[PDB]
DNA sequence: TGCGAAATTCCATGACA
DNA sequence: ATTGTCATGGAATTTCGCA
DNA sequence: TGCGAAATTCCATGACA
DNA sequence: ATTGTCATGGAATTTCGCA
């Protein structure tokens, strides 16, 4: 078997709904598998057709050969499927209710998600402007396994972004009772 | 003048005057006689005068002055007082063309690794497509790898917009453009500090200095322009297309598509290149940091025969960027502070401030 | 095809298909053991397909194109066939730009007499002066000898008017335009035949041909500029100033004035040259036909290294006159009819009508 | 003395008033005494101003050394006489009631006036357009006392336009009548 | 150790402003 | 305080296939 | 049959479109 | 059925003034 590369299998899902950001409510979350490297795109609905729009972008950087993702409606729709045929990808799904994808994969949609919830409290509703910085942090985060992070495995450079501090991630005293005072 | 003229009617020898000449009075006016006719000497205080006169008929360079005073006069050296003249007259000065040529262009080195520097334009404003109007251009310098993003405006604000979609990717040391409104606000400056981005400017009206970029406009209009014969112009939906298709395209010189110099392997797009299909990504990685460094890059050109370069303290004009209609293609002479590199200065505009510009919109001022 | 391939993999040979490699079948197809790597070997039936996805991509000329290709396949002689869509792609050919120069300007013989022809034009518009915005600009293509005249509009009736004028003093052989609205009109054409006079336009898009005239409104310009230096743009009342001062003017090549040229002796304007005082005029018309003969002319320049010449019956296109933003500068090809002078052909614009042209509005169709 | 040249000397005079002609109603004539070239300008007035307007014209082209004329007031004003020493114009007046020119400028004179007549008769009104044709008939004349026209003195060719029908001058007997109807 | 043809490299030309 | 670039397709040069 | 300086000629550069 | 041109000012080359 050849080695695994990036654009070899792109991991995508849905994270929501969130509270409204400028108008959005949702983020499609594209992890590639070898690198671990994510995009995030808001979207107003788990739909095909957000997730079209969104992948549109995506797909006119860099174009994988298999996307992978669970059975939500949005990816198992025949206008998803058509999109996909169109473009030479292949679809994957993993069986409903048992979501398989990779240890590093895994590891990185915890990050998201922990991440996510961290800077989405006192600020639930300015989320959308931070998805750029959430990014770069999440892509500039080392690897335990690899010696190297997604941005060093995708452009074999070092960044002008290190995210040397790397951080606490846990919810401190106040945000824990203050999301348990938004959620009231 | 009188005195001068004197000494030389009673035969006696004055430096500039050739003694074989047979000088006489005629009319109340000291003559000579020479091959080519019979011509008045004006007394030396005459003739800055006569210089002038001849010269205002028609604001003529150094031959032809000189031949309509020649067709009345002689005097010692007559071209030397021309050319004084002609170096002191504001009107000539700022209204003639140059007939020196720039010197060699250089080329900078190519940006070591892939978000170093990135050159960023617009092209616009384009036949309405769904509203939009132009096309932001963000090109990576050292691999080629370019962004387009469609906007309504090239505004600060649009620039913004764009370029947090795109820095969610990576941040750049650097971003050069022009001296665009979009790009010399205060609110741009801001948003780059706020990044760690530093700002480099083109000189002004230099588009040679983006040429990274300018050089990406063309390929971009060219397919858009293809992509659409024979159909209505909405450029709009093909952006995307346009931007994956010359992401990876072969550049000749190169042998390497800008997607290869960005990642190193091909995604999934028609004809991926498969020769490293059994290399670890680490192993690819490797030869791909050995491809980055051994790139073509192309040398100075040969200077043309009569080219010119700056000196220090030299008399030179800025091009006048938008000159009306019948008025001057030049500014005022201005000085040489510094000579930043062989083909851009400072200059002291005379009012006076430092300006910073390219040869190519500097002429050398004429007759020192 | 699936027959010429089957040959192959028996192992007998096939011309074009190099013996020393050895040639097998794998996962369906054919394929082939290279230096660079393993290459399918498409079957013939398949290849122009295989080209035309590979050159679609991006519209990508001949070495981008191969190198797609080369990604995935062999087979013998593969530029042929990429040349072969090249030279077929509509698209590529009415977008891409030309690489080959025009061939070496010609330097047409100075006409033997003043009112031989006649060189016109119109300059502006330019900044109102006294209701006026343009300048009808005649010059005698031997003298250089210039008439101006200002006007409202650059109108044949205007031009009617300034020439009646004109002509009072003398009628031309030829009048030489450019295909402007006001030369090309039937009225101008009654107005020429009426008085023996023959119209010659030039090739369009051309402003070359009236070179002559061209170059005096860079004078006219330039001089108009020079004198408005510092005040309001009146220069209406200036125009009979310019015109005396640049008759009189001397050209440095030649030595002689245009007003010379023409009467072989200066008027009672300043610097009046006086070296015929002494002749009577017959003797003086006499001196002046020997010095119209004698006067410099320039020699057709080298050829670049890489220019074309048109050969009849060569497929050729024509630049598009004014391209819409987003559309092709080339017109589809069409072919010469007749070589008319290395620089001037007659082309078939495929409508099809004859159209006589400049090649610096053509570029040779690529990929024959 | 050194022989006579074009430019040397303009003679200038007015001829009117003429019968309306597009608002036109005098000619202002001009002839060099070397070459006996014309120039003819339409004016509305004899006066100081039409005159500086139409020599403004001629002068664009080429400058007389000296300017004859009759003592008009259009040609002694002080305005006038400004005008020309501008110019470095030395004026020359004959004096009152007796008009010297010269033989060739005489007869000149004499043509002009006589070929205008012979025109200006069956269309007395349309004679503005006529002036063009009227100068090139009279410049392309061949002159008995020198082998030469005008135009030939003047350029050192021959025109392109000769006058080879040498015309009768004289008025028909049709133009008598019609001269001597129109004076009614 | 050399030949004819094919492949590759060279590079002037022009277009982005 | 900064700086030209590179797709294109004939021609020139190098390499390949074969003896 | 020669030298230093002045005069003249050469000619690339750019601007008219 | 038509076609580049020529002012400009440093440099290159020629001529002049003198022995
Ligand atoms: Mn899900
Ligand atoms: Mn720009
Ligand atoms: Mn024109
Ligand atoms: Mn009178
Ligand atoms: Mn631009
Ligand atoms: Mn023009
Ligand atoms: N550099
Ligand atoms: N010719
Ligand atoms: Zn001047
Ligand atoms: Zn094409």
């Amino acid at each position: 078997d050849r080695p695994q590369k990036p654009f070899d299998k792109f991991f995508i899902d849905y994270i929501g709904p969130l509270p409204p950001s400028q108008g959005y409510l949702y983020v499609l979350v594209v992890v590639d598998g070898m690198t671990g490297f994510t995009w995030l795109y808001p979207t107003k609905a788990p739909s095909t057709s957000a997730t079209v729009k969104s992948l549109n972008v995506l797909t006119s950087i860099a174009i994988p050969k298999v996307i992978h993702s669970d059975q939500g409606a949005a990816f198992t729709s025949s206008t998803f499927a058509e999109w996909a045929k169109e473009r030479g990808i292949h679809l994957e799904f993993s069986t409903p209710y048992h979501p398989q994808s990779s240890g590093k994969v895994e590891r990185k949609n915890s990050d998201i998600k922990r991440l996510l919830t961290k800077l989405l409290v006192g600020r639930p509703t300015k989320w959308y402007d931070l998805l750029p910085v959430v990014q770069l942090a999440l892509n500039n985060t080392y690897s335990p396994v690899l010696k190297y992070t997604p941005h060093q495995l995708l452009f074999g450079i070092d960044s002008n972004t290190p995210f040397a501090n790397q951080d606490t991630l846990d919810l401190t005293r106040e945000e824990e009772l203050s999301l348990l005072q938004e959620i009231r | 003048l009188d005195a001068e003229l004197d000494q030389l009617l009673q035969g006696h020898y004055i430096k500039g005057y050739p003694k074989q000449y047979t000088y006489f009075l005629e009319d109340g006016k000291v003559k000579v006689s020479r091959p080519e006719g019979v011509k008045i000497i004006p007394p030396q205080s005459d003739r800055q005068k006569i210089v002038l006169q001849a010269h205002n008929l028609a604001h003529t360079g150094r031959e032809a002055t000189l031949l309509k005073i020649a067709n009345l006069y002689w005097w010692p050296n007559m071209r030397k007082d021309v050319v004084k003249q002609l170096g002191r007259c504001q009107q000539c000065l700022i209204t003639n063309a140059s007939n020196k040529a720039s010197g060699p262009i250089l080329r900078p080195d190519r940006p070591q690794k892939p978000f170093d520097k990135f050159f960023i334009d617009y092209i616009g404003p384009l036949p309405p497509s769904q509203g939009y109007l132009y096309v932001l251009v963000v090109v990576d310098g050292m691999t080629g790898f370019t962004w387009l993003y469609p906007t309504k405006a090239p505004s600060t604000s649009a620039t913004v917009k764009s370029l947090n979609v795109l820095t969610s990717i990576a941040i750049p040391k650097v971003i050069h453009s022009d001296q665009g409104a979009a790009f010399t606000s205060s609110t741009f400056a801001e948003w780059a500090k706020e990044r760690g981005i530093h700002l480099e400017f083109s000189t002004p009206y230099h588009p040679q200095s983006s040429g990274k970029v300018e050089r990406k406009n063309s390929d971009i209009k060219r397919l858009l322009t293809k992509l659409l014969v024979g159909r209505p112009t909405k450029w709009y939906d093909l952006l995307p297309v346009v931007q994956l298709a010359l992401n990876n395209t072969y550049s000749p010189v190169l042998k390497y598509t800008p997607h290869q110099l960005l990642f190193g392997i091909d995604s999934n797009t028609p004809f991926a290149n498969q020769d490293t299909l059994d290399l670890t990504r680490e192993e690819e990685l490797s030869l791909l940091q050995e491809i980055r460094t051994s790139l073509y890059h192309p040398s100075t050109p040969p200077a043309s025969s009569r080219s010119w370069s700056p000196v220090v303290g030299q008399l030179v004009q800025e091009r006048v960027a938008r000159p009306a209609s019948l008025r001057p293609r030049w500014h005022k002479p201005s000085t040489v502070l510094k000579v930043l590199n062989p083909r851009t200065v400072v200059i002291l505009d005379h009012l006076g401030n430092n300006r910073t510009v390219s040869i190519d919109n500097l002429k050398p001022t004429s007759h020192q």
